[PDB]
DNA sequence: CTGACCTGAAATGACCTG
DNA sequence: CAGGTCATTCAGGTCAG
């Protein structure tokens, strides 16, 4: 763990089973999340250069990136387990009524 | 430890394990699924690559005896 | 739209209990 | 060394720039 797998800029540890930055983490999160790869299309021949200072010039280059490295994504939960999570984090916090019980 | 590079908390289930493989083969079979390998069974399963996979590291396991 | 920074669930693995 | 703790160590959301 040191360097993004995609672009090579500072990594943040393991994000969707490879070693990848802040910025390839969100960037592949959204594209999952919202279905925005069809619309991804490369203006010359797929073969644009992906480095931390170009990565944002492509995004379909990107994302074909992504997925040739190895990102799961399987790991970026579906509505059902996304909602369930959100569910969860509200509903916790009803630690708010067990403060007030204390006393 | 029998399993990963980590030594081992003496003797547990079925075999001498590290605290890892030892919390992790008690919470394993308690709270019970089915890990699956992303790969083939191949995940070679030491110190820094143990919890890359829980499926070979499970298998491994009962494999070695536990 | 991007990504540096955040929140918190959940898993791991240290360290005690008898 | 079966037994429990439970402080510590990767998801989705946020919003300025
Ligand atoms: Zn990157
Ligand atoms: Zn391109
Ligand atoms: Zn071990
Ligand atoms: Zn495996």
């Amino acid at each position: 763990d040191e360097l993004c797998v995609v672009c090579g800029d500072k990594a943040t540890g393991y994000h969707y089973r490879c070693i990848t930055c802040e910025g390839c983490k969100g960037f592949f999160r959204r594209t999952i999340q919202k279905n925005l790869h069809p619309s991804y299309s490369c203006k010359y021949e797929g073969k644009c250069v992906i480095d931390k200072v170009t990565r944002n010039q492509c995004q379909e280059c990107r994302f074909k990136k992504c997925i040739y490295v190895g990102m799961a994504t399987d790991l970026v939960l579906d509505d059902s387990k996304r909602l369930a999570k959100r569910k969860l984090i509200e509903e916790n916090r009803e630690k708010r009524r067990r403060e007030e019980l204390e006393k | 430890c029998a399993i990963c590079g980590d030594r081992s908390s003496g003797k547990h289930y079925g075999v001498y394990s590290c605290e890892g493989c030892k919390g992790f083969f008690k919470r394993t079979v308690r709270k019970d699924l089915t890990y699956t390998c992303r790969d083939n069974k191949d995940c070679l399963i030491d110190k820094r690559q143990r919890n890359r996979c829980q499926y070979c590291r499970y298998q491994k396991c009962l494999a070695m005896g536990m």
